[PDB]
């Protein structure tokens, strides 16, 4: 192991980042709607038919 | 936490099969209703004519 | 008329449709089938 210790050396935000490039998408940008039955697997109706 | 409805198992009192669980028959009424049918289906109507 | 079963206390079931179902018509369907077998 190696215990390292970092202490900040700046009042303002000394390190900037930006969303710059985009390669692909993991999702499909699709419209296949999720089902309410799996996210609530206990609720049913009263009458069995 | 109010009166909601869920999926309970349908409780129904049944009977698992055995070797000596008998279905009793009414003798003096149903066998005597079968008597006239048994004596009237012997004579004639053999499906060979 | 009523049958004689061995296990005197009746059993709760899982109600598997994988097994055989158990004579599940109520008294309305029994009386209606009595009328249909009659007429």
């Amino acid at each position: 192991t190696q215990n390292i210790n970092t202490v900040d050396m700046g009042l303002g935000y000394t390190s900037n980042t930006c969303v710059a490039y985009v390669n692909r998408v993991r999702t499909d940008m699709g419209v296949r709607v999720q089902d309410l039955f799996r996210v609530f697997p206990m609720n049913v109706y009263r009458h069995d038919e | 936490s109010l009166l909601h409805t869920f999926w309970r198992l349908p409780v129904a009192v049944f009977f698992e099969p055995h070797e000596e669980n008998v279905l009793r028959c009414p003798e003096r009424v149903l066998r005597r209703l079968l008597e006239d049918a048994a004596v009237t289906m012997r004579g004639g109507g053999w499906r060979e004519d």
